[PDB]
RNA sequence: GUACGUGAAAUUGCUGAAAGGGAAGCAUUGGAAAUCAGUCUUACCUGGGUGAGAUCAGUAGUCUCUCGAGACUAUGCA
RNA sequence: UUGAGAAGCUCAGACGAGUAGGCAGGCGUGGAGGUUUGUGACGAAGCCUUGGGCGUGAGCCUGGGUCGAACAGCCUCUAGUGCAGAUCUUGGUGGAAGUAGCUAGAUCUA
RNA sequence: AAAACUUUCAGCAACGGAUCUCUUGGCUCUCGCAUCGAUGAAGAACGCAGCGAAAUGCGAUACGUAAUGUGAAUUG
C-alpha cells in the first residue's frame, strides 16, 4: 500500500506536486511542511497527523490506516487550546506513541500558525493603505483626452488675457507697480 | 498628428506637414538644414535669392559630386548648388505654417523655424526618393526681468 | 453532444453556413424572444423578427430603448429600430443597428400568415 | 551566510558584437582554427563547470531567499513553513485583482514578494 | 408626487415634482419650486417628521415648528423654543412622534417629551453617548436607543397594560425601566472585540408579557446590519455585513413589506430578509444620501449631490431634480401625482 | 467592406476618395466665387457654420452657475468651512505640506518646488504610524488651515489629497504629467514675493467648492512687485497648475495693443479630482460629497467640475 | 484614419549627450558621469489596571459523527 | 536531531587539455492525453527596454512601456522541432551616389 | 581641441512588414451514391445586369418565366 502509493505518486505524477528548481513542493492541504518528500507526503503516509486553521481556530488532524478507505471518515480533528502550552502538550497527548518526527513536525506548524494568525491580528488593527488597481485602459484615455484637453486649454493665451483683464480693472492700487511707465500711459489713455 | 519634435503643442507652435512629396531627399536634406533655426521672414528671402540664384545652398553631407562656388563663404563651405524644385516645396510648406500661425493668433513678427526634419517617403532601376517634411514655427523664446 | 452524422460540429462548416446563409435561411437565423406576457399567453418563446415588430432593446449602450423595427437588414444581421440613431459629424442621423438577439419583441405586428405560425407552434390566440 | 557568486558577467557568444545576425545567446565555437576555442590570451571566457556556484547558495537572491512563482493565493500559502528560504514572485500574466490579495495574504504569512508593487497605486 | 424639503441655511422648499422629470434633460418640466422659511445657517433644518398631515420641523437651535401642508403656502401653526441650556454641548440626534407626544432625545442621553395639545414637557435621562433611538408604533411607551460604544437597550414605560396605556400618565422617569439590553456578539476570528457603534433603529416587528418580542433591526458605523429578537435572546438573531462604509439610515419599504439601509457611500439598497440577503440597489444617486422617507410606493432619497431623487418600490428613477441648496431632509407628502 | 480582394478594394477607394476630393474642390471654388461676388452670402455663412467643440458641444447640466448673482448661493458661501478666508476675518492660509510614509529623494524634489508656490507654508516628514486623521487634529491645535498630504510610490508622486482645517472638507486628486522647473524650457528662478492666483473655467457648483478651496491656499494680498502668477485652469475636468514670471509689454494681437511675456516657473503638473469628501479624509468611512465615475467620464462632452 | 490589428530587424532623418593624430574593434580592472536595485524598530519578554468573551462555567439545549469528537444556541465573565 | 523525494540524506580522498569518435544528463519549439478546483479585458500572446533577478550554460523569472484575446507550469505522448554561412531561397534595405550619366536653360545651372 | 565632419549611445519621426493572434482556404483519411451527348454535350464566342471593380447569374422570356413552399422583404 505505502510504498505502493509512494512509488505511484512520489515518482510518476501526482496533481498536488509544483516542481520547482531547488526543491518540489506539495499542494495538498494536509502536508505539513509544504514540501514533496517520502515522510511529509499526506498521499502515502498512511498514519499522518497534520495541523491547519479554521477560521481563525487551529485543529489537529490526524488520520489512521485502518480508516484509509472511506474518504469522508478518513480524518480526525480535535481542537488545539489558544493557549500555546496547552496546545503543545495536546499534540503530545492525542499524538502518543506515533514517531518523534511527526509529533516534531506538527508542533512546528502550529508555531508558525500560531504566529501567522498573530500578524493577522496585528495587521487588522494597523492602518495600512488600500492598494487600488491600475488599469490600462483607463490610463489611455484619460492620457489621450488629457493632452486634447491642454491643447484646447491654451493656458498662456487665457492667462495673459485675464492678466490684461484685470489690468484694464485696477486691481492694484493707482498706477500698477508691474508696469513701465510707458505702458502705463498706454492703457491709461486707450481705457479713457 | 504628432511631429518628431516634443514641440508643436498649441502653446506657439504652427505645424506644416507634406507627404510623399516628389521631390529628391537627398536634395531636400540640405534646403532642411540650411533654413533650420532661422527666422521665418528671412526664411522667404532666402528661399527668393535661390530662385533667383542670388544665394545658394551649401551641400554638407551629400556634398559628392557639388562643385565649388563663391556663395557658400556665408555658411563656411564652398560645396553649393542652386536647387529650385525643391526649395519650391519648402516655400510652399513654410506660407501654409505662416498661414496656420496667423489663424492661430500668433505674434508673426517674432516666428523662427524651430524644428524642420525630412524623412524618406516609400521608393517608387528608377526607384527615386520621395521626402517626408515637416516644419514648426515658433516664437522666440524670451526672458523677463526676477524682481529689479 | 451530438450523435447524428448528418450534422457537423465543424467550425469550418458552421462559420460558412451561418456567414454564406441565403435570405430565406436568414430569416430563422435573425430570431428574437417574446416578452413574457407574450411567451406566456401565445405559448411561444421566440419568433423570428418582422418589420412593424414592437421591441425593447436589451443589450448594448441603447439598452432599455423600444420602438418598432423599420427594417431588418439581413446582409448584415441587423435591426433597424425607429428613434435608435447616432448622430454624424454633418448631424445627420446614422441609424444603429441591433442583432435580433439582443431584442425582446413586446407587441407583435400579427398577420394571418403568423396566426398560422402560433397554432403550428404549439401556440394560442 | 553570505551568496558568493564566482562571476556575474554573462558569457556572450564569440563575435555576437560584430554582427547583427549573430545573437548573445551562449554558443559553443565548433571551429577547429578558432582562437577562442583553443582559449589563447585575449580570448573569451567560455561557459565551464568550474564557474558553477556553491550548491548552498544556489538560486539564491542577494537578500539570501530563493525565488517561488506565484499565480493565486493558494500558491503563497505552500510558503508558510519556507517564509525564511523562499520569496514570492507573482507572475507576469496575474492580473492587479489577484496580486492585491496575494500581496495581502502574503503579509500575515510573513512572506517576502519581490514584486509585490507593481500595476497598483496606494491610497492611504 | 408633493414632497417638502429642508437645507442647511434653514429653508423649506415645497417641490412640485411630478412623474418622468429629470432636471439634467433640458427637455423636463422644471418642478414648481415654493420655497419658504430662513436663510441663515446657525438655525438649519435637523428632522422633518412627518405628523399624519402635519410636518413637524426640527432646527439646529432648538426651534422646532410645526406647518401644516394641508394647504398652500403652509403656515407655522405651532412654535417651540428648547432650552439652550441643554445644547452647549449636545446636539438633536432624533425627533421622533407617538400617541401625541414628541420626543427630542439629544447626543448627551437627555429625552425630551413634549404633549402636543396639553404643551407639557418631561424629561428623562438616559444612557451615553447616543446616536439613534427610535419609538415603537403600534405599543406606547416604548424606547429603542442606542450609540456608540452603548449596544441598543430597550426601554418601556407601560410594562404590559395589556391594550394601550393613556398619554397623560405617559414617560414618566420612575415609570421605565429597561426591558431588554443588547448583548455583543463573540470576538472576530483574530481574537478582536466587534466593536459597537448604533447608527440607526428600527422595529421589523411590521414585516417579519402581552406585545412581546420585540423584533427590530439595527444599523452599526461598521457597516453591519443586525436583527434582533427580545425573546430569543440578548444577542442578534443574525448579523450581516451589508457595507464597509459606515451606515446612516435603515427603515421599512411598506410597499413590499421590507427593509432598506443606505451607508455614507452613497449607495442605499434594499435587504431581503426572508433570503438573508440584498436584493437590487437604488441606481443613480450620487452623493451621501442626508435623509430618506418613503410614503407608499415612492421613495425619495436626498444627499451631497444637492439633488432629489425619487424611485418606487422598485429602484425604478420615477423622478429627479435639483434643489441648488445643500439639502439635510426630505419628506414625501403626496404620494399621487400632481395632476390627479 | 463589400470587396474581399485588398488591393481591388484600395483602388476602388482611391478612385472615390478622388472623387470626393474633386467634387467639393468643384463645390467650393464655386462657392467662393459666388461668395466673393455677394458678401452676404459670405457673412452670414460664417456666422452660420461655426465650427462645433467639445466646449460648445457640452452635455447639459443644471448645476452650472449663471452670471446673474442669485441670494441663496452666495447666502451658502457665507458660513461654510471656507468662510474665515473671505469674511471680514481675513485668516492667513496657513499650510502644511506633507508627504506618505518612506517618500523617496523625488518626492522631495516635488515638494520644495511645490514649497516655493506657496509662501507660509512648511513641509514635515511623515514619520512612523501616524494618519491622515491624527495629523488634521494635531495639526489644527498647532494654528494650520490646510493640510496637503503627497502621496508617492515607486519613486514617483501620483495623488495628492488636501484637507481643510478643522472639519473642513477634504479633496482627493491624482497628479500626472509632474515637471519640476529644470525640466521646463526657457524657465526662470522663483522669488520669495507671493503669487498672484487666477482660477478659470470652474462653471459647475461643484467647481465652486474646489475653486474656492484652491483659492483658499494663496494669501489674498499679493505681492505686485514680484508680479508673479499662479494659475489653476480647469479644462475638462483636468486642473492644470502651472507659476509664471508676467511682464506687460507691446504685443500686435490684442485689440489694444499690451500682451504680457510669461517665464514659467514651475513645478508643472495637471490635478483629475476623484473624490470630495465632508469632513477631514478618511477613505474607509468618510461622507462622499463626490465620487468620480470612470464608466460616465467615458462620455468626452460630460465635465463635473 | 482605408499608406488602416500587433508593427521586430536591417536602413534613414532630426534632436540630445559623449568621444574623436591614419580605423573601429572586444576582453580584464577601476575612475568619472548618468541611472537603478535597497533594504529600516518592530517586535519579543514581563507586568499592573480596566473592561471584553470560549476552547473558562461547583452551567442548560440542538445538530452532525461516534461515551466524546466537531458545529452552533441561551446564560454567567466568579 | 527530527537529515527516509533510500530516486533521499551523509562522510572521505583523488582528479580536471582535447580533434575523430564513444557516453550521460539537461535547455528550447509546434501539436496530443492527463493535470494545475491554473493565468486573462482590474489586460492573454507578441514586441520594446542603459529596470531587477536566477542558472557554468542552453535558457528562465520579473518591473516599466506598448498592446488587444487568448495562454502557460508539471507527468506522459508526438514531430515538417533549434541556423551565421550552402557564389542558399523569398522579401526588405543600404554604401558605391546624387556618382556614371541623359532632358532643358545659359563647359556651367536646372 | 568648440563648430562642421566622423563615430558611439539614447529619444522621436520615417522605412519595412517580422512576430503574435485567426481563418467561409488547403491537405489527408473514411463513408454514401451512379447521373454527359445528334431530344445538340464538354468547350469557345457574343449578348442581358438601372450602376455594379470584377466575379457570379442568365440567354432576345437574358443576375431569369411557370409551379410549389416559406410569408415581407430588397440594400452599396
Amino acid at each position: 500500500q505505502d510504498e505502493v502509493i509512494w512509488q505511484v505518486v512520489g515518482h510518476e505524477f501526482c496533481s498536488y506536486r509544483i516542481k520547482g528548481e531547488a526543491q518540489n513542493f506539495c499542494r495538498n492541504e494536509y502536508n505539513v511542511t509544504g514540501l514533496c518528500n517520502r515522510q511529509s507526503c499526506p498521499l502515502a503516509n498512511s498514519r499522518y497527523a497534520t495541523v491547519r486553521e479554521d477560521n481563525g481556530k487551529l485543529y489537529l488532524y490526524m488520520k489512521t490506516i485502518e480508516r484509509a478507505h472511506f474518504p469522508s471518515k478518513l480524518w480526525q480533528r480535535i481542537k488545539l487550546s489558544k493557549n500555546y502550552a496547552k496546545a503543545l502538550e495536546q499534540i503530545d497527548q492525542q499524538l502518543l506513541y506515533w514517531p518523534g518526527r511527526q509529533i516534531h513536525r506538527c508542533k512546528q506548524r502550529l508555531t508558525r500558525l500560531t504566529q501567522y494568525l498573530l500578524k493577522a491580528r496585528r495587521l487588522a488593527l494597523k492602518h495600512q493603505p488600500a492598494l487600488i488597481p491600475i488599469k490600462p485602459k483607463q490610463a489611455h484615455r484619460e492620457a489621450s483626452r488629457e493632452r486634447k484637453a491642454l491643447i484646447a486649454a491654451k493656458l498662456e493665451k487665457n492667462i495673459e488675457k485675464e492678466l490684461v483683464k484685470r489690468l484694464k480693472s485696477g486691481v492694484y492700487g493707482d498706477q500698477p507697480l508691474n508696469v513701465n511707465e510707458e505702458i502705463w500711459n498706454k492703457v491709461l489713455a486707450a481705457r479713457e | 498628428v504628432r511631429y518628431s519634435a516634443s514641440p508643436a503643442l498649441e502653446t506657439k507652435c504652427a505645424k506644416a506637414r507634406g507627404a510623399y512629396l516628389r521631390t529628391h531627399f537627398k536634395n531636400s536634406r540640405e534646403v532642411a538644414f540650411t533654413i533650420n533655426g532661422m527666422s521665418l521672414k528671412k526664411a522667404f528671402i532666402f528661399l527668393d535669392n535661390v530662385k533667383e540664384h542670388k544665394q545658394a545652398v551649401p551641400f554638407r553631407r551629400f556634398n559628392g559630386g557639388v562643385g565649388r562656388t563663391a556663395q557658400g563663404k556665408e555658411f563656411g563651405v564652398t560645396q553649393a548648388r542652386w536647387p529650385v524644385k525643391s526649395v519650391k516645396f519648402f516655400y510652399d510648406l513654410l506660407k501654409n505654417a505662416e498661414a496656420n500661425a496667423e489663424a492661430k493668433g500668433l505674434d508673426m513678427d517674432k516666428l523662427i523655424i524651430k524644428h524642420v526634419q525630412v524623412n524618406a517617403a516609400p521608393k517608387q532601376a528608377y526607384l527615386s526618393s520621395p521626402s517626408h517634411i515637416e516644419i514648426i514655427v515658433a516664437e522666440e523664446e524670451e526672458a523677463v526681468p526676477k524682481a529689479n | 453532444m451530438k450523435f447524428s452524422r448528418d450534422v457537423t460540429s465543424s467550425r469550418r462548416k458552421q462559420r460558412k453556413a451561418h456567414f454564406g446563409a441565403p435570405s430565406s435561411v436568414r430569416r430563422v437565423l435573425m430570431s428574437a424572444p417574446l416578452s413574457k406576457e407574450l411567451r406566456e399567453q401565445y405559448k411561444i418563446r421566440s419568433l423570428p423578427v418582422r418589420r412593424d415588430d414592437q421591441i425593447t432593446v436589451i443589450r448594448g449602450s441603447n439598452k432599455g430603448r423600444e420602438g418598432k423595427i423599420t427594417s431588418v437588414y439581413r446582409k448584415k444581421f441587423l435591426l433597424l429600430i425607429e428613434r435608435v440613431t447616432r448622430e454624424k459629424a454633418n448631424g445627420a442621423s446614422a441609424p444603429v443597428g441591433i442583432d435580433a438577439s439582443k431584442v425582446v419583441i413586446t407587441k407583435l405586428h400579427l398577420d394571418k400568415d403568423r396566426k398560422d405560425l402560433i397554432v403550428r407552434k404549439g401556440g394560442k390566440v | 551566510v553570505n551568496i558568493i557568486k564566482k562571476r556575474t558577467k554573462p558569457f556572450k557568444r564569440h563575435q555576437s558584437d560584430r554582427f547583427k545576425r549573430v545573437g548573445e545567446s551562449w554558443r559553443k565555437p565548433r571551429g577547429i582554427d578558432s582562437c577562442v576555442r583553443r582559449r589563447f590570451r585575449g580570448t573569451i571566457s567560455m561557459p565551464k563547470i568550474g564557474y558553477g556556484n556553491n550548491k548552498k547558495t544556489r538560486y539564491c537572491m542577494p537578500n539570501g531567499l530563493k525565488a517561488f512563482l506565484v499565480r493565486n493565493v493558494s500558491d503563497v500559502e505552500l510558503l508558510l513553513m519556507h517564509n525564511k528560504t523562499y520569496a514570492a514572485e507573482i507572475a507576469g500574466n496575474v492580473s492587479a485583482r489577484k496580486r492585491v490579495e496575494i500581496v495581502e495574504k502574503a503579509r500575515a504569512l510573513g512572506v517576502k514578494v519581490t514584486n509585490a508593487g507593481a500595476k497598483v497605486r496606494s491610497q492611504e | 408626487m408633493k414632497l417638502l424639503l429642508g437645507d442647511e441655511i434653514g429653508q423649506l422648499k415645497f417641490i412640485e415634482i411630478k412623474k418622468g422629470t429629470d432636471t439634467s434633460n433640458p427637455e423636463s418640466e422644471a418642478p414648481v419650486i415654493q420655497k419658504f422659511g430662513e436663510l441663515d445657517r446657525e438655525k438649519g433644518v435637523l428632522f422633518m417628521l412627518k405628523h399624519e398631515m402635519n410636518v413637524f420641523v426640527a432646527r439646529k437651535n432648538g426651534t422646532i415648528e410645526c406647518w401644516n401642508v394641508n394647504q398652500e403656502p403652509p403656515i407655522l401653526s405651532s412654535l417651540w423654543q428648547l432650552d439652550s441650556s441643554l445644547l452647549e454641548t449636545a446636539s438633536i440626534v432624533s425627533m421622533k412622534y407617538s400617541n401625541g407626544w414628541l420626543m427630542l432625545a439629544l447626543s448627551d442621553g437627555n429625552l425630551l417629551f413634549r404633549h402636543i395639545e396639553s404643551s407639557k414637557l418631561r424629561k428623562l435621562q438616559l444612557h451615553g453617548p447616543l446616536s439613534a433611538v427610535e419609538l415603537h408604533p403600534r405599543i406606547p411607551g416604548i424606547i429603542a436607543a442606542g450609540g456608540k460604544e452603548n449596544d441598543v437597550c430597550l426601554y418601556s414605560c407601560n410594562p404590559t397594560c395589556k391594550s394601550n396605556i393613556d398619554e397623560l400618565e405617559l414617560w414618566r422617569t420612575e415609570n421605565v425601566v429597561k426591558v431588554f439590553q443588547g448583548k455583543n456578539v463573540k470576538n472576530d476570528s483574530l481574537n478582536l472585540r466587534v466593536r459597537v457603534w448604533i447608527t440607526g433603529i428600527v422595529f421589523t416587528e411590521d414585516i417579519i408579557d402581552e406585545s412581546l418580542c420585540f423584533h427590530f433591526a439595527t444599523i452599526t458605523h461598521y457597516g453591519q446590519l443586525r436583527f434582533y429578537d427580545t425573546k430569543h435572546g440578548r444577542r442578534p438573531v443574525s448579523t450581516f455585513d451589508v457595507s464597509t462604509s459606515p451606515l446612516s439610515h435603515v427603515g421599512l419599504l411598506p410597499s413590499i413589506k421590507l427593509l432598506y439601509f443606505a451607508d455614507k457611500r452613497a449607495q442605499i439598497s434594499i435587504f431581503d430578509h426572508s433570503k438573508k440577503k440584498v436584493i437590487g440597489r437604488f441606481q443613480g444617486v450620487k452623493g451621501a444620501p442626508s435623509s430618506i422617507h418613503c410614503l407608499g410606493n415612492v421613495v425619495a432619497i436626498t444627499g451631497l449631490d444637492r439633488n432629489v431623487r425619487i424611485f418606487d418600490a422598485d429602484r425604478k428613477p420615477l423622478a429627479n431634480a435639483y434643489i441648488k441648496a445643500l439639502p439635510t431632509s426630505i419628506i414625501v407628502i403626496n404620494e399621487r401625482d400632481a395632476e390627479i | 467592406g463589400k470587396i474581399k480582394n485588398k488591393i481591388v478594394r484600395q483602388q476602388q477607394y482611391m478612385k472615390a476618395l478622388h472623387q470626393k476630393n474633386k467634387d467639393k474642390l468643384e463645390r467650393r471654388k464655386e462657392r467662393a466665387k459666388e461668395e466673393e461676388k455677394d458678401p452676404e452670402k459670405k457673412r452670414l455663412r460664417l456666422s452660420e457654420n461655426i465650427p462645433a467643440t467639445i466646449e460648445s458641444k457640452r452635455v447639459y447640466d443644471e448645476t452650472i452657475i449663471e452670471d446673474k448673482p442669485d441670494e441663496e448661493l452666495q447666502a451658502e458661501l457665507k458660513d461654510d468651512e471656507f468662510s474665515a478666508y473671505f469674511s471680514e476675518e481675513r485668516k492667513v492660509p496657513k499650510l502644511l505640506v506633507t508627504t506618505s510614509k518612506r517618500a523617496s529623494r523625488k518626492c522631495y524634489d516635488f515638494a520644495s518646488e511645490l514649497l516655493d508656490c506657496f509662501p507660509n507654508a512648511e513641509f514635515r516628514k511623515r514619520t512612523g504610524d501616524i494618519e491622515v486623521h491624527e495629523i488634521a487634529e494635531a495639526a489644527a491645535k498647532r494654528g494650520y488651515t490646510d493640510l496637503l498630504v503627497l502621496n508617492e510610490d515607486r519613486k514617483k508622486t501620483n495623488a495628492l489629497t488636501l484637507v481643510h482645517l478643522p472639519n473642513g472638507p477634504s479633496f482627493y486628486f491624482t497628479l500626472s504629467n509632474l515637471q519640476t522647473a529644470k525640466e521646463i524650457s526657457n524657465h526662470g528662478r522663483s522669488t520669495g514675493h507671493i503669487p498672484e492666483l487666477i482660477i478659470n473655467n470652474f462653471s459647475t457648483r461643484l467647481g465652486m467648492t474646489v475653486a474656492r478651496a484652491f483659492q483658499s491656499l494663496f494669501i489674498q494680498t499679493p505681492q505686485i512687485q514680484g508680479r508673479q502668477v499662479v494659475t489653476i485652469h480647469c479644462q475638462r475636468d483636468f486642473l492644470f497648475f502651472r507659476r509664471h514670471r508676467y511682464a506687460f509689454r507691446e504685443k500686435s494681437n490684442m485689440p489694444d495693443g499690451i500682451g504680457t511675456g510669461l517665464q514659467e516657473l514651475g513645478p508643472r503638473f495637471t490635478m483629475r479630482l476623484r473624490m470630495v469628501q465632508k469632513g477631514v479624509w478618511d477613505r474607509k468611512e468618510g461622507e462622499v460629497f463626490f465620487e468620480s465615475n470612470a464608466g460616465e467620464e467615458s462620455d468626452r462632452r460630460k465635465f463635473w467640475l
